[PDB]
């Protein structure tokens, strides 16, 4: 196996200082996330972005930027006039019901609510501070049917077993457009077997005399088995966004001229992207596959003999449900059984996870917000994330054996392995002759350009892949508008 | 089913008699007739 | 795989529309000309740019509200619906300040189940809901007494009809193939004299075995159907302030993001229902060979023999099961790999009858929804609607999407093409299986768009499409070409 690529991290050193914006009281600069490690080498001891304390160059601006209408002064929120004393709570300061009547909060908040409004890293995976407000209503008494309200009860002073009225409606947020409760699965099931063997032999006889015998026996088995079970599907909204609080300033405290630094803090505060549409579901998928063989060989002549025999055996083996209780998603991942689906699919009804969804870069939610158009800012957003999905991106994790996942956790890499010790050389166990994929190498830069030529590049992996492994998508160059 | 039925025979009047208590009704009682009369001339399988 | 991924391509952009006079706003667009797929890069930027005016032309905006301005969402409720205990304005505008409040429902009455997600528009070429169009929480007075079992219900204003009309179908299926073959030759020759002697054999076995089972079982049940009401319809309040928003003049992309957000046809009667498809598809083969053979001289002497014995098996096997409609509990269970037993197959139908899928629908499309009591300017907002709703169809019609692999199924989401992949093959273009080939269904490519007037023409080719690669199945759907008046 190859030798590891081990190396410390760096960050870079730091730009010059932002000046001291009012309101905010703070300065900012940056580190260009030069290197962060490889999968092996100690952390950096420093981080990417920086604020400090510092009083201002002039007298910060009143609330009279949000214009015509109220604006809770501690925080964000600009507001509709008829939120003020709606008897809901509108705002992070509270001071929408300060000095003054929906019931609507009779109803708990979809399930999914908050996953769909918090923002998401395409870069890891993960989510980030929410995006959409996941709790913000506008007024709105918008409820939706749940159409997996069903559950027993049973009733020892009257003798009905039944069905409880408990969780039949939820409220539905503002930011989600539509949420829909319709009850769906689907399941695709393989099964491929195949089975040979072969037997031979040849003598001759004189007067010498030689004889030989050869044998193979072989099997393979594959299965695949997914299914997707859905409790509802949703879309969120596409213009008047109300947006959560926290992203409300995080972005007011923007630049409106192009810094890097406090445009790259609010996309890995709010995400890469955030969720459009999605799903609401239990996936569980199983896949399970075998090879074997068996062979020998026999040869005598005159006198001497020799024999020998060779065989194999090798399991992969999945089970992965998400969505579900703990206690059954653990009878689940352990047993494939009319047993253990039938109690994960009510666990379902309680726990559901959002198991399929469509997504927008982050800069696109500020052009249908209610705050009206932002396009330097927008733009500055945009052109920091340009960057950021080339020096935030697992890209940079580089190798990683036995088909491991690449993921940059905060200014450090891992290579999580499906078996053995992460990084170089995750197999011990397996043979040299073990298959797996080549996978990106990242982008570069945006080259040197001409009127009508600009490029950035890529590699289908740095090696070739392992054994009989597979490939990349196929990519190695794409263009931009100089 | 005595629960939840379904209709499982039935004997039938035209549509265009039940035609009541709306402007020109008389009328619309012949006029839906004839549209019914030209529906079938439609609709009538002798066409395939 | 045999890949060079297709990144997203807008047109260059429409000139202007001039300003709208009511709007006070002016548009443009562009076509989507190549939709994302092999995940090449998306180019969406939500398809429309916008600007504010400085015109001055008239408007006549002002279609009167005769009853009581709901102040949040702009709808207009009729007087009699004010402190009827209900919310008819959306944000409950409406039973403000009711000096005295009067009640109508004599007890607790659930929505029929269901009833607010038939309320949503669909993009009848992706086959989905998009957003809601219909106040299926509004209410008119209402309180009709409903029962379904023993539980009561409460009917949306805009319904004419949800009733049980309680089906079912099961259909099952069940097939055996089996064919075998044995053929066995043989030879001997011999010779001897007083000295010399001779002898040959050979033995042979050639045989072949097949079978193929398939069963196939789908049950329907149909245990509510809906009808929407045919006009008089209550709007969504959300759907009702993207069509205020439509300009009067004509400039595509502010129309498209109305069937984007609520849909291209109104749902106006539907079959609500259950589906349970399990399919079970089997193939099986086996072949032997064994040969034998000797040859001997005898004079000093010598033998030849030979064996050679080989044998082979295999299965291939596909299962695939839907449902649609039921509890989650039962829908797992149903979901399971085996034939359900029919305690199963009880407990889930009692569930569809809490929470059904649409079965079979028939559509309106949405500009019959746009009206002169909801809307200023209303039939120029209906001719432009009904243009944009046919440049739309042109748009969110698969056809653009290049062929999958595996006889995959594209449907064409927001603005990417997707390969939908069948049991058997898997990856972006649904290329990677075990199999040697599979049966490809057809479909054509994007009609011409039309000919001249005094007569006009549409026309459609396969080339790559097309079945006869690898033996596929049926080309057609509809006319390989087609033509029509000018008026
Ligand atoms: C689950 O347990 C049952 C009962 O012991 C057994 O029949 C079945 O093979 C198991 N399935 C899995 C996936 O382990
Ligand atoms: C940031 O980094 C420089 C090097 O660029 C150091 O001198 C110091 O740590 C500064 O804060
Ligand atoms: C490479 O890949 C990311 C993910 O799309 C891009 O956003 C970025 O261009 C990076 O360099
Ligand atoms: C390469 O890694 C995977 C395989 O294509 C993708 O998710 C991505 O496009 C990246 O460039
Ligand atoms: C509209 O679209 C073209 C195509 O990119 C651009 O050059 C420019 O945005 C134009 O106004
Ligand atoms: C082009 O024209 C018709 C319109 O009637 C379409 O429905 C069809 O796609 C054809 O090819
Ligand atoms: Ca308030
Ligand atoms: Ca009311």
């Amino acid at each position: 196996a190859a030798t590891p690529a081990a190396v410390t991290c760096q960050l870079s050193n730091w730009s010059e200082w932002t000046d001291c914006f009012p309101c905010q009281d703070k300065k900012y600069r940056h580190r260009s996330l030069l290197q962060p490690n490889k999968f092996g080498g100690t952390i950096c001891s420093g981080d990417i972005w920086d604020q400090a304390s510092c009083s201002s160059s002039t007298t910060c601006v009143r609330q009279a930027q949000c214009g015509q209408d109220f604006q809770c002064k501690e925080t964000g929120r600009c507001l509709k006039r008829h939120l003020v004393c709606n008897g809901d709570q509108d705002c992070l300061d509270g001071s929408d019901e300060d000095d003054c009547d929906e019931d609507c909060s009779q109803y708990e908040p979809i399930p999914g609510s908050q996953k769909a409004a918090l923002g998401y890293n395409i870069l890891t995976q993960e989510d980030a501070q929410s995006v959409y407000d996941a709790s913000y209503y506008g007024g709105q008494c918008e409820t939706v049917y749940n159409g997996e309200w069903r559950e027993l009860r049973y009733d020892s002073t009257c003798e009905r077993l039944y069905y409880g009225d408990d969780e039949k409606y939820f409220r539905k947020p503002y930011n989600f457009l539509k949420y829909h409760f319709e009850a769906l699965a689907d399941t695709g099931i393989s099964s491929e077997f195949y089975d040979n063997a072969n037997d031979l032999l040849s003598k001759v006889k004189k007067d010498f005399l030689n004889e030989l015998n050869k044998y193979n026996e072989k099997k393979f088995i594959f299965t695949r088995i997914f299914t997707k079970v859905q409790t509802a599907h949703f879309k969120m909204r596409k213009d008047d966004i109300m947006l959560d609080e926290g992203m409300l300033q995080s972005l007011m405290e923007l630049p409106d001229q192009y810094n890097y630094g406090m445009y790259a803090k609010f996309i890995n505060d709010y995400g890469t992207h955030y969720i459009t549409s999605g799903s609401m579901g239990g996936i569980y998928e199983y896949i399970l596959v075998i090879d074997k063989a068996k062979m020998e060989s026999l040869g005598i002549t005159s006198g001497k003999t020799e024999r020998a025999r060779k065989a194999m055996a090798v399991e992969d083996i999945i089970s992965r449900v998400r969505g579900g209780s703990s206690g059954w998603s653990g009878g689940l991942a352990q047993n494939r059984s009319t047993i253990t689906y039938r109690s994960w699919g009510r666990s379902l009804k309680y726990n559901p996870v959002v198991i399929d969804f469509e997504m927008q870069p982050i800069h696109e939610v500020l052009r249908h917000t209610s705050l009206g158009p932002l396009e330097a800012k927008r733009q500055n957003l945009r052109r920091a994330l340009d960057q950021y999905l080339m020096e935030f991106n697992a890209c940079r994790c580089g190798p990683c054996f036995n088909n491991g996942v690449p993921i940059l956790e905060g200014t450090s890499c891992r290579c999580q392995c499906r078996l053995g010790s992460l990084g170089a050389a995750c197999e011990q166990t397996q043979t040299e002759g073990a298959k797996a994929d080549g996978s990106w190498s990242c982008w570069s830069s945006w080259s040197v350009c001409r009127a009508g030529i600009q490029e950035r590049r890529r590699e289908c992996d740095n090696p070739a892949p392992q054994n009989g492994g597979a490939s990349c998508p196929g990519r190695k160059v794409q263009t931009q508008a100089c | 089913v005595t629960n939840l039925p379904q209709v499982i025979k039935q004997k039938l009047t035209p549509l265009y008699e039940l035609v009541k208590e709306v402007p020109c009704a008389s009328v619309k009682k012949l006029y839906l007739k004839w549209a019914l009369e030209e529906y079938l001339d439609e609709f009538d399988p002798c066409h395939c | 795989v045999t890949l060079m991924p297709i990144d997203c391509e807008l047109s260059s952009w429409s000139s202007w529309t001039t300003c709208d006079p009511c709007q006070k706003k002016r548009y443009r667009y562009a076509y989507l000309l190549q939709p994302s797929q092999f995940h090449g890069e998306p180019c969406n930027f939500s398809d429309k740019e916008v600007e504010d005016c400085v015109t001055n032309r008239p408007c006549r905006s002002q279609v009167r509200c005769e009853g009581f301005v709901c102040a949040q969402t702009g709808r207009c409720v009729n007087r009699r619906l004010l402190c009827n205990g209900d919310n008819d304005c959306g944000d409950q505008s409406d039973e403000a300040n009711c000096r005295r409040i009067y009640k109508k429902c004599q007890h607790e009455m659930d929505q029929y189940w269901g009833i607010g997600s038939l309320a949503s528009g669909i993009n009848l070429f992706t086959n989905s809901f998009e957003g809601p169009v219909l106040d299926h929480r509004y209410y008119a007075g209402g309180c009709s007494p409903h029962y379904i079992l023993n539980t009561r219900f409460r009917k949306p204003y805009n319904v004419e009809s949800y009733t049980p009309q309680t089906q079912g179908k099961y259909e099952f299926i069940l097939k055996e193939y089996e064919s075998y073959s044995d053929f066995e030759r043989n030879v001997t020759e011999k010779m001897a004299s007083k000295d010399r002697g001779k002898h040959y054999i050979r033995r042979t076995k050639r045989f072949s075995h097949t079978k193929s089972v398939f069963l196939h079982a789908r049950s329907d049940l149909e245990v509510a159907h809906y009808k929407l009401k045919p006009r008089s319809l209550m709007l969504h309040y959300e759907f009702l302030q993207r069509v205020k928003r439509l300009p009067l003049e004509y400039s595509y992309g502010e129309y498209r993001d109305l069937f984007r957000d609520f849909g291209t046809h109104y749902i106006t009667e539907a079959v609500l229902g259950g589906i349970y498809e399990y399919t079970l598809v089997m193939n099986k083969e086996a072949m032997e060979r064994g040969d034998y053979t000797l040859n001997n001289v005898h004079a000093r002497g010598i033998l030849n023999e030979i064996k050679d014995r080989n044998k082979r098996d295999t299965m291939v096997e596909d299962l695939v099961v839907l449902v649609r409609g039921g509890a989650s509990e039962h829908i797992t269970t149903l979901a399971y790999q085996e034939l359900p037993t029919a305690d199963l197959m009880q407990e889930w139908g009692d569930a569809v009858q809490y929470n059904p899928a649409i079965i079979k629908v028939k559509v309106e499309p949405l500009y019959e929804l746009v009206t002169a009591t909801d809307f200023a300017y209303s039939s120029t907002v209906r001719q432009n609607m009904k243009q944009a709703l046919e440049e739309f169809q042109k748009e969110v019609s698969s056809c653009h999407c290049a062929p999958c692999q595996g006889n995959g199924v594209p449907v064409l989401k927001g603005s990417r093409c997707d390969c939908i992949c069948p049991v058997g093959s898997q990856g972006l273009a649904c290329e990677v299986s075990y199999r040697k080939n599979t049966p490809i269904d057809g479909k054509w490519n994007c009609w011409s768009n039309w000919s001249s007037c005094s007569g006009r023409r549409k026309t459609r080719q396969r080339q790559c499409n097309n079945p006869p690669p690898q033996n596929g199945g049926s080309p057609c759907s509809g006319p390989a070409s087609e033509t029509l008046d000018c008026s």
